[PDB]
Order: C-alpha cells, then structure tokens, then sequence
C-alpha cells in the first residue's frame, strides 16, 4: 500500500464494545434443595408507580439538627479521596483498510459551511477528495437536478420540487415478512453508511433478508450459556411437610433459574448489541442532516447568484426551506427508528435468547426426571398426595417459561416493538 | 415561578454583610492553609461557595488550559469566569433556582431529604466506646468579630476548577478509612456551574414529536445538578462503587473507541439501560458488601458508651444514625440491620435516584445513555424567569417554546444559548482510518 486516502475519526464517534470480562455469572454452579432453601421473592421493576409507593412511606419532617460541636483547629487538615490514575489512551493510531467504512461514507457527506460557495452533490466517495463536492446516497436524478444552474424565474419552482424530491428520497420504505421480526426495511441505509460494504440499496435489502440483523453489527457479540447447574434433593423420611417444601422449592427455584438466564442475556444484548444499533441510528440522523445542509448550501448559493431580482421576483426564505427539510428528516427517522428497533429485538430473540432456552430446556428435563424419581422414592412419606405432586411437577417442567421483555426492560419503544413482534 | 421560597428560604444577595450564621467567610478541609471564602448556607447542612475551586486540590490552582488537553469530548476554559461580584451573585441565584426546580419534583424532594439526613458517620474515635465526629466532615464559619466556630455539613456546591464544565463530586478522606465506600459517608463538594450547559443530539423523540427541532438540544442544568446530587447521595451513605470497577472496552479494532472507561458507579447513576450493563452476580456482590458495612455501623453504635465533643447527648446521636441507616432497635436499645429495610433503602438510593428517572419527572429532552457524548458547550443564563422557570425549565408553557422541547432547541431558542469554543479539538483524540 503505497498511496493512502486518510481521514481522522474523532474518538467519541467510534463504537463502544464492552470487554467480555465485564460479564460474569455462576449459572453452571450446582445447588442442593432442602426444605429450608431460601426462595428469592420477585424483584419488582422500577416505575413511576414504585417511586410513588416510596414517596408515601417517606419522612420529610424533622431533619437532623445543627447541633453544636467544639471548635476544631483554625485550619482543618485534609486530603481529597485518592481517585485512580487512568493511563492516557493511545492516540493517532493509523489503520489501513481494504474497504470504505461507515466513517468514510459519513465524512464524504461533509463540507465547510464557510464561504466556499460552489458545493456540488455527487454519487461517488471522491467527494472525500474535493472539499467542494459532497457525496449523496440519493438517486442520481437528484444530483442532476440539485447541481443544475437554475434561472431566477424558475428558482422557487425548482426549490419546491427539491423539497418534494428530498422527502421522496428519505421517506423510502420497503416491506416484507421474509425476515421474521423485521417487517420494514430502509434500503438507502445500505448506500448511506455502506453497511456490509455494498453501497447499493438493492444489495442491502437482499443481504438483510438473507442473514438478518447481524448485517448491521460492527462486530458479532459473543454470548454463551454453560450447561446449567443441576439440583440435588434432600428427602425427609416420614416428614411429609419438609419433603413437600423441598419439591416446591426445587420448582420455584427453576423459575428463578429461567429468570436468571433471561436477565443475563438481556444484560449482554443491551451492552453489546443495542449499543451498536443506537450509534447507527445516530449516524443516520447525521447523514440526513448532512444532506439537508448540502442541498440548502447549493440552493442558497444559486439565490445569491441573482441580482436584486431576488427582491420581489423571489423573496426567498431559507428558514422555511430549512424547516420543511427538517420535517422530512423527522419523518425519515421515525421509519429508521422503527426499522432499527426491529433489528435490535430480532437479534435478541433469534440470535441470543435461543441459546439460553436450549440450556434451560436441558435443565428442565433433568430436574423433571429427578423430581419424579424423588416423589417415587418418598411415596411412603407423601402417601397423602403423590399424584397431586406428580401432576404439579409434570405440568410445570413441561412448559418453557415465556420470555417477556417488559420484565427486564423499561424502554417503552422497545416493549411495543416486542409486543408487535409477538404477533 | 412558584416554589421560590421553599427549599431555600433566603433571598441572598452576594454582597450582603456576613453574619456568621448563614452568610460568612469559611475555611474548608485543606492541605496547607487557605484564605477564607465567602459562602452561603441555603439550607440545613448545605452550603454554596461562589468561587472557582482553587483550594480543594493543591495540584489544581492554575485556571488555564493544561499542558496536555484532557481526553474528554468537550471542554471549556476561561480564567476570568466567576471573578466579579455580579458573576458570583448570578451564580448563587442560579444554583439556588436549580435547587428549587429539583425540590419541586417528588423525586427531587425525596433525594434532597435523603441528602440532608445522610449525615457523615461519627466514626473518628480510636476508642470504640466513644462516638467522635470526623473533622474533615466540617467547616469553620468565621464570625463578624473575627472569632469562629466549627460546623458539620453534608454538601457544598462550589464553582468549577480550570475546566469550567468538568462537574464532579469531591470529598476528603481518612488516613485508613474509605468513607465513600464503607457506609460512613463524608461531606461532598460539588464543582458545578449553572452558567453553562452541554449540547447533545437527539435521534429518537420524534416518533412522538414529528415537529422536533433541528439542531442540537441543550441539557437542562437541573438534570446535570441532580446527576451530581445522586453521586453525592451515594457518597453520603458510603455506598458509591469503587472507582476501580469500570466497564473495560476493547480498542484494537479500527471501529472501536481508542479509549473510554466508564465506571460502574457512573452506569449506576445514569440509570436506564446503562445500569443494566452490570450483571446480577456483581450487583449482588455490591449489595451484600454494603449490607455488611451497615451491620458494622450498627455494631459500632452498640459499642458506644460515650460521645465526645458536643453537648448533644449520645442518645440523640445514636437516633440520628438509626434514622439515616434505617436501623431497628429493641426495647433494650440494641441496634441491628433489617434485611428488608436495608434492601429498600439500598434500592432507593441506587435505582430510584437516577438521572433517567429525573428526566421522567422533569419531562425534558435528555441523552438516553451516558454513551451519547456531548458535542457542544453553550453559555446560558437561567436566572431571569423569562428564560427559565422552576416549573418548566427552558420549555416555557403558553409560549412558542412550550411544545416539542423547543426551549431546549439551540436554533429555535437561540437567544438563550451562545455556542462557545470547545477546547478539545475535533481531532485531538482520534484514529486515522486510511484506504488504499
Ligand atoms: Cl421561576
Ligand atoms: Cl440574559
Ligand atoms: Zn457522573
């Protein structure tokens, strides 16, 4: 690699990506159930309602008094809390890529809102080279019209059509049910951030339907669920009550186990996946704004080229133009956020949760044989009700416990995405 | 404009004559010797020092940009800021207004009350049968006649150090004890300014607000302060997570941040998704840990036979801490830690008081993650009621700024935000991405 085209990417515009170390768990840890096994009650989620209950059981009156203390030395000697020393992060690190990145594509859509008023939209990343050429993922027809020198007599009409053209380009949306959990698809995202390195709405929609949401991720998160620890049971010969308590604890304990695995996966999904989708939706918003600015730049330049005819003949108001393009950006984002919400949840449900459920099913199978054997070996101690218990065990360990996102997440816009998903 | 004479029932003017009670020159814990600074007592246990912080940290006296920048997204410097009486008067009024705004919400009322009761433990005795205060949890209030008297306090709001928009919680410690992490708690000093705020970008309200403004939105100063008060709350109850526990990130790949390191304590404080990045195994580790610390305090209270340094009885002081830690006691007077009560108190300080829940009560636009880094810094003036209110912040009702958080929109509400130069270059910290 002799020659290089390089761009400086601000540290804060880069991807998060937690270390696998931050995620620990003792799921593989075994356990022994006894008639005294402590059962963890259900941890009620935080909500305006819970906060309400806390507010009521709250004492506001009588604060501790300002009691008098004996004078200290006129100079109180103290030293602030240590505070760990963080090694300065390495800077300026260079990278040589075999592909244009999200950052290049995004950088390509920029220009200096300075004086240089001769910006020209175009469809190649060689707008990265020329500071007067801005890249656009919009159709080639759009570039032709926006770049075209326009007569003062046709300015307003020209603009009006660009506003509409702009909305048409950004309001673009595709539908399908060939992806599962993802019904809509915004095809221009592909050529906007070069997702998957293809830069063709066309290829994009295809890739997505083929392999799913994984296509968007900057890195495939890792998530494993070891073989779950199994339960050992203590029998209490001739002691029905204790024997029963053990069986109920083993059961209630299985529910906690499913909850534990579910919650763990949500923590991982939330930190490794959802974060990546969030940055992507932030970048889409950046791209859209870049486009609006470039177009406004070009349009305003045209207007300044006129001569006092701008007076009556035109009377242009760039603020109104900016306002309209902004509404289009918002409409666009509403779609994008919907699509990204689906991608995120889809990845959780199809590429992550499944791994835990299988581990949990293996576990249920084991616990079941165990408990039924237990009941049998103690049929003498439980004489009064083996069937009642057998039925209970069979009924409980035969059905997987439903994964309910609201049980772990509060973001209402993600919960509805889940509800919609359920159907 | 209501709720004005409520949490802070004093119409302080910076130039008002000192009285040694709520308006006085004071001295705080310090390395060498500091000159008295004029301070104000806005509420029981809470003071405000309208001065740039050039005394809490000996290595921080210069108010000019450091040699090395400061690996932060945004930073601002101006050694001239907070040096005139007018500036200090406006700062005092700004900090006060933010308190009223925070206090006017239910959550705010709760957190402010929890802070006042969060009196740092009297654990300075080397003789376990005696309760003694820890001197670094006090200040000296100089009287008009030049004499002085010492006083305990839980919170102090001071001006920022060199980096004007670097807000944080600072507290003094003991030689052997870790006050912010052992349940004892310690007086908190918060570097803060109501005169500047951050700019961030929204990518999501829309759906609900299709007419959402265009540019950057300004963080509501009240949220920022409440954020610091949450840290303060943790520290006052000695349950802040050790700063060493941080969310390590990978940085080798070209697409990864060159560095970050956000602490667990930080994720905890923000709330929302962020706090859920912490697995349950570690969350239970923390809770068990602090529960044991609380039991230690309980034992220490039961070992106390006498109290030193005050006319306040040993009984009063024990009750003060019974209430703060919500301990139980028998008819015999024995103190103990109730698991249920500990759990509620711990959940309330840790999961109820969060930046995100405050956003809910304030109903303003705000970053949805700690990871949505600020991109700009603005100058503001929240004191005039026509610019900002205790009830609506920037989004004034019965105004064109009432809907769609227009008030928080930099371009729309441009008369309220002046963009300042960020002192952390766009390319100070970065990665060079090259293509052949
Ligand atoms: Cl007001
Ligand atoms: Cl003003
Ligand atoms: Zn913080």
């Amino acid at each position: 690699a002799l020659n290089l085209q390089c761009i400086k990417v601000n540290n804060w515009d880069l991807f998060f990506s937690p270390s696998e170390d931050n995620f620990t768990n003792d799921l593989n840890k075994g356990e022994e159930i006894t008639s005294d096994t402590n059962i963890e009650a259900a941890e009620e989620n935080i909500s305006l309602d819970l906060i309400q209950q806390y507010y009521l059981t709250f004492n506001f009156d009588n604060e501790p008094e300002n009691i008098s203390i004996e004078n200290l030395s006129s100079d109180i000697i103290g030293q602030l809390e240590l505070m760990p020393n963080i090694e300065r992060f390495p800077n300026g690190k260079k990278y040589e890529l075999d592909k244009y990145t999200m950052f290049h594509y995004l950088r390509a859509q920029e220009f200096e809102h300075g004086k240089s008023r001769i910006a020209l939209t175009n469809s190649v990343n060689e707008a990265l080279l020329n500071p007067s050429r801005v890249y656009t993922f919009f159709s080639s027809d759009y570039v032709k019209k926006v770049n075209k020198a326009t007569e003062a007599a046709m300015f307003l009409g020209w603009v009006e059509q660009l506003v509409y053209d702009f909305t048409d380009e950004t309001s673009e949306v595709s539908t399908t049910d060939k992806i599962a959990d993802i019904t809509i698809i915004i095809p221009y995202i592909g050529p906007a951030l070069n997702i998957g390195n293809m830069l063709y709405k066309d290829d994009f929609v295809g890739a997505l339907i083929f392999s799913g949401a994984v296509i968007l991720l900057e890195f495939i998160p890792e998530i494993a669920i070891p073989v779950l620890g199994t339960f050992a049971l203590v029998s209490y010969i001739a002691n029905k009550v204790l024997t029963v308590q053990t069986i109920d604890n083993a059961l209630s304990k299985r529910n906690e186990k499913w909850d534990e695995v579910y919650k763990y996966i949500v923590t991982n999904w939330l930190a490794k996946v959802n974060t990546q989708i969030d940055l992507i939706r932030k970048k889409m918003k950046e791209a859209l704004e870049n486009q609006a600015e470039a177009t406004k730049a070009i349009i305003n330049y045209q207007y300044n080229q006129y001569t006092e005819e701008e007076k009556n003949n035109i009377n242009f108001n760039i603020d109104d133009l900016s306002s309209k393009l902004n509404e289009s950006i918002n409409k666009a984002m509403i779609n994008i956020n919907k699509f990204l919400n689906q991608c995120s949840v889809s990845y959780l449900m199809n590429s992550m949760i499944p791994y835990g459920v299988k581990r949990l099913e293996d576990f249920d199978a084991s616990l079941k044989d165990a408990l039924l054997k237990y009941i049998y070996d103690n049929r003498g101690t439980l004489i009064g009700q083996v069937d009642r218990l057998k039925d209970k065990v069979n009924n409980t360990l035969s059905t997987d416990i439903p994964f309910q996102l609201s049980k772990y997440v509060d973001n209402q816009r993600l919960l509805s995405t889940f509800t919609e998903y359920i159907k | 404009e209501f709720g004005s004479m409520e949490f802070v029932n004093k119409q302080f003017n910076y130039k008002d004559p000192v009285n040694g009670v709520d308006i006085a020159y004071i001295k705080i814990p310090n390395a060498g010797q500091m000159q008295p600074v004029k301070a104000f007592k806005i509420h029981n246990k809470i003071w405000v020092i309208p001065e740039r912080d050039t005394f809490t940290n000996p290595e921080e006296g210069d108010l000019n940009p450091p040699p090395e920048a400061k690996q932060v997204p945004v930073s601002y410097y101006d050694s001239t800021y907070l040096s005139t009486d007018n500036e200090k008067d406006n700062y005092l009024k700004g900090v006060t207004k933010l308190f009223e705004r925070i206090y006017s919400t239910d959550l705010g009322r709760m957190l402010l009350t929890s802070i006042v009761r969060g009196i740092p433990f009297w654990g300075g005795s080397t003789i376990d049968t005696e309760l003694k205060v820890i001197d670094t949890n006090c200040i000296n209030v100089i009287q008009p006649d030049g004499s002085y008297r010492s006083e305990e306090l839980n919170l102090v709001i001071i001006g920022p150090s060199a980096d004007i928009i670097q807000f944080e919680c600072k507290s003094f410690g003991h030689e052997v004890l870790n006050l912010t992490r052992n349940g004892y708690g310690s007086t908190q000093y918060i570097r803060f300014s109501p005169d500047f705020t951050f700019g961030f970008e929204e990518s999501l309200e829309v759906d609900t607000n299709p007419l959402l403004g265009a540019g950057k939105f300004a963080t509501d100063p009240a949220v920022t302060l409440a954020h610091e008060l949450i840290h303060a709350g943790h520290r006052l109850y000695g349950i802040a997570i050790n700063p060493n526990r941080v969310f390590k990130v990978n940085t080798n790949a070209y697409y990864e941040m060159s560095g970050l390191e956000v602490s667990f304590e930080e994720l905890r404080t923000f709330g929302g998704h962020d706090a859920k990045f912490i697995d349950s195994l570690q969350e239970n580790e923390f809770r068990l840990y602090y529960y044991n610390k609380f039991k230690d305090i309980a034992s220490t209270l039961n070992k106390a036979k006498s109290i030193v340094g005050t006319t306040a009885s040993l009984q009063y002081m024990k009750n003060v801490f019974k209430e703060k830690y919500l301990l139980s006691e028998d008819t015999s007077g024995k103190f103990s830690v109730d698991k249920l009560k500990f759990d509620k108190l711990y959940k309330m300080l840790t999961e109820i008081y969060t930046e995100d829940n405050f956003v809910k009560f304030f109903k303003v636009l705000n970053r949805k993650t700690y990871l949505n880094f600020d991109k700009a810094v603005f100058k503001i003036n929240i004191v005039p009621k026509v610019n900002y209110t205790i009830y609506d912040g920037f989004n004034l009702r019965n105004t064109n700024l009432a809907a769609n958080f227009n008030g928080q929109n930099t371009e729309i509400n441009n008369m309220n935000f002046t963009k300042l130069k960020n002192f952390t270059g766009l390319f100070e910290f970065y990665k060079l991405l090259c293509v052949d």
